[PDB]
């Protein structure tokens, strides 16, 4: 079977249901090390654009200490793959990829649903 | 005499902390959006011990907890930094204006999270009351 | 996809499971902040009316003490945006909305589906 | 004598607070519309010692305890002042008209919940009985 | 929508699923209050007949000690409203109303759905 | 000698409340319709010591618990009334017709559910018996 | 709605799936009660003879005693009622009644379906 | 020597109760279909204590349980006088083929179940060996 | 309604979905009793061919020891009654029937379909 | 029935959803042996390439302490027989077969459905 | 010194039991076709002591422990006798090429469950090094 | 004095361990692709002791937690080799330059997984300070 036509038909799926003004940005920090005593810190941002689309908002409760805290989950696109470690900037909010769950039956996924979790608690 | 050693402990927090980022009991309070660490803080009552025989001299004991949370993946190097001076900002003896603390500057192990971490940082302060 | 026909389905569909006899409130206290010593209290209350509607009731059960409380789940509109520790003033009893929840794929909600606990126990 | 223990209890604390909302053992109440702070009101048994070694005079021993119930985001201020002023109120040595309050004016710490909080304040009353 | 359509709808479905041979009572004892000292008893009974539907029996296990209990649901009508703390005499049995469950999207309830549960143990 | 043990508990305790609903052990057993209060009857064994050297003389002891079940929302009192009846019945070193009474006229704690409270009422008995 | 048709159709379908010759027993022991000191059983055995279906059996597992236990649920018609601790002869194999569970909706129930554990461990 | 104690307690038991109903361990048994009650046994292994400072001299312990089922509804009365009789038949002191009876003749309390219930008497056999 | 013509169906359905170059056994070993010191052992094997459909393979961890045990379900014909503690010879390796479950509304169950757990751990 | 055809129809559409460009071994390390002291290491790797499809991606998830690893679910071909104790190479990544899962109802499966958890942690 | 002990340990159990079918330690093992019983092998870390002053002479503390599992519905008498022929092979004070046995011969209670039994024998082993 | 001390640890397993993979506390890390063993580092921190009555000298107590896991299926000896080296090279006694080492070289058991194990090496650092 042809995965370049499902890469076509999951493209235009994400892109329909999508808002074309929602600030979305992705970080890849990456590239660290310590050094000779233990001080150093990853000199690496990689700030890029992304868009795609958010479904299921959740509420986190941990204490009943009123943090007001909130998770989502997403759908995305093939390009700029998504990792077990990086960050999502929705509305100005940073939230971490917990799972990445590529759509996958082949190499190079055709799209990615991942998981996140709002940073901080 | 419990209501005012909290207030004293809240007053001397805010002494020094106004500007960062915290957290206060009881109130709606949401995270940076930046995703960097915030302040936290609690208070724990203890016991109220009567050490004479006419029941008239008191003493109150109270525990107060300042926890920093930081994101994962950013290291544990500038959270310790913070524990640090969080622990040497509260000296043991300090005098506070409404009582003084009994035991300071105690750092405990941290608690893992997979969406953010936290180093407790506690001590106690302590107040006496004689009753006329 | 446009997300404006999707508003006014949202809005004509809630605006039919409704009774307009309902007296529903809304209260946003905010701007707090303590004082030199720790002595302050937020001087807001921000009362303005609301409409909408409600379903699926339930009890609240602690410790057999016969406390007789209630909980509840409501839909509403994209005006007057709900949050995560608004309270809502239902038939003259105050509920805490727990969860916000909107029904989001896109920047501006079209509705929101909170979730709503008695006040006190 | 167990029972008129717990009605003196009762008598004292609807002579202090008859007109503030509160609720009592085994009875329907609602919590105020108005989401104000409302009393809590419970009573929990001890142990009854036997002293002498005819098995006579005995002694009975009972715990109640007072909790206050605030809405969520409103502060710890003012549960804290009607809880100093429940523990005031209820001195220690107070001569209640069955019996006498063995220890009193303790404050523990702040249960959580999402919908509400709860601060317990809790003490102690006995009664010494001589069979004939 | 018009709502007094559902209430025939809802009072002619629950006439029909009814044997108007079951005695079915209900009590509203209230108005309580304490002496000056603590000794006194809620003086009301209120009992008035009521009919309606019951549905899924139920059994009562605790310790194995045999006690031979039983619980069921009931669907009702709108007259003689139900609250968290009413008795029902279904056939000589008492019952405590655990869950009101009004089927509710609008003021006055157009019938109830109680939880009930046998009374002492 | 540990069914007679039983049995005489039982004796006694059908000839004080042989009219009032009561529960008994392992028996087919209805609440009453009217939802009113009723008694429960249940026997805890405790254990045997041996006294001696020669394993001759030997002792038991045994737990008779007694529980009182009454309607939500009905209040504390006559329930209260009736397990301070109870206890003042099982009067210390009452004789037996088969033992005697160790222990008597305990009141513990009400344990709270949904559907009906209980007080439970407490106290042991013993016997000696010498084997020859 | 009538009731009769209903009790009709319930004795036929439960007629439908039954086999005449399993034999079926039910045991009404009762009426018990106390000595002056405390000796006495119950002389009462009423076995009567009674018929219906089987469902869903299932295997008892304790401690890997191997004790080799199993119970089944059952359909019976409404003659005879069924209560909370009466016993069943099932192929000369006892079981003891936990939950009645009638069918009901109205006095007299049309058929019960008890659950069924096995007498003994 | 802790098979041979095992053998014992088991010769011992099917010399008193060859013909009554019971279960022995890891074997296929199914309860009898008239519903009474039957027996169960049970092995539970103990420890070996080294007596000496040469490590020759050694000493085994185990437990022997013996529990009674009997069908719910039924009563406690029959139980109850069974397991007398089976706590009077192993007296404490009993010399064993094997070995002897260190403890014997302990009832402990009624465990409940919705289908059976059971009373279990247990006691405790020792040996003494000197390895040479 | 007909038993007979059920069997012929489960019998033929049996024989449907099974393969016959399986090798299936079944054991009852029986008849124990101990010597007048407690020293004797079971002198059966009745090793009897059988045929079947076997479905469902689970996988069994205990502790993370590796040990790669594995158990299945399996469907049987009317004849060779199963019981509760019998073993099944499949392709080489025994099972103990845990659970008989035969699908019966009447004497002489049309089949059986035991829960199967391999021998040891 | 003919188990031939459901061979001919799994391997066609295990053929199907596969991507011929995805590096994938396995290992069937074996025939280990302890020294007369206990010292000796297991001289086989029995490195074989295979093809077939995965699903269901999940994440782990231990302490908190951000290891960031993955497993998920396949479906493989008849030859090669699949073990539970085997690894599977998937791009590089080794992968331990916790359960075998064959599609079985004959001998010789026609298909496999292992597990696969990452190896290490 | 604690690689070598383990070692030996494994050393003299496939001295005694090579034939035997037996697991080991995180090694792809399948139980034997035919339902008959094999051995466990399983090694704990025990703790090691600073027995002097300068920190030099050392101990080394650990645990074998051996399993005998066995199907269901087969006795529990050849399941006695593997694991007494267990026992008496490891006599206590066995010199090994190592170390030497501390603690030898126990047998624990039996572990039940719906697929095979097990019965567990435990023993200890101790090495003492002095370090130059 | 506490960020030094983790400093100090660090520096000291990098020193040791730069090429082998290892993990560190709060950084995203990915176990090694061949299946191959990595290192573990955690830091747990400990209790601080007032130990003068002026409250001015002091003690700082900590653990450090170094884990080897390997992959299930093959065997326990390189690991029991790498844990030996490990305890080893963090012999008692070392001067590190923030502290010294307090308690090390000890070894536990073996925490058991189906998708790898882990063999757990652990020992305590101290450090002391003068408040001027």
């Amino acid at each position: 079977m042809n995965y370049s036509q499902i890469e076509r038909m999951a493209r235009k799926g994400v892109a329909f249901f999508t808002d074309p003004s929602r600030p979305m940005n992705l970080i890849k920090q990456g590239e660290y090390g310590y050094d000779e005593n233990g001080f150093e810190i990853p000199p690496m941002e990689q700030v890029i654009p992304i868009s795609g689309a958010t479904r299921r908002p959740n509420a986190r409760e941990i204490d009943g200490e009123t943090i007001r805290a909130s998770d989502i989950l997403g759908i995305f696109n093939n390009d700029h793959e998504i990792n077990e470690g990086d960050y999502i900037e929705i509305d100005g909010i940073r939230h971490v990829v917990v799972d990445a769950r590529p759509v996958q039956a082949s190499l190079e996924p055709v799209a990615y649903r991942p998981v996140l979790r709002r940073v901080s608690v | 005499m419990h209501y005012e050693l909290s207030a004293a402990a809240r007053a001397a927090f805010l002494s020094k902390y106004r500007d960062f980022p915290h957290y206060m009991e009881n109130r709606n309070f949401t995270p940076p959006k930046d995703g960097g660490m915030w302040l936290r803080f609690n208070y724990i009552e203890g016991d109220t011990l009567y050490l004479s025989i006419d029941r008239k001299c008191k003493s109150y004991i109270a525990i107060v907890q300042i926890g920093v949370v930081f994101p994962p993946g950013s290291g544990v190097d500038e959270a310790r930094l913070k524990a640090k001076e969080i622990a040497d900002f509260f000296k043991d003896g300090k005098m506070l204006n409404v009582g003084y603390i009994f035991e300071g500057a105690i750092v405990h192990q941290i608690v893992k999270h997979e969406s953010g971490w936290m180093i407790p940082v506690r001590f106690t302060v302590r107040v006496d009351t004689k009753e006329t």
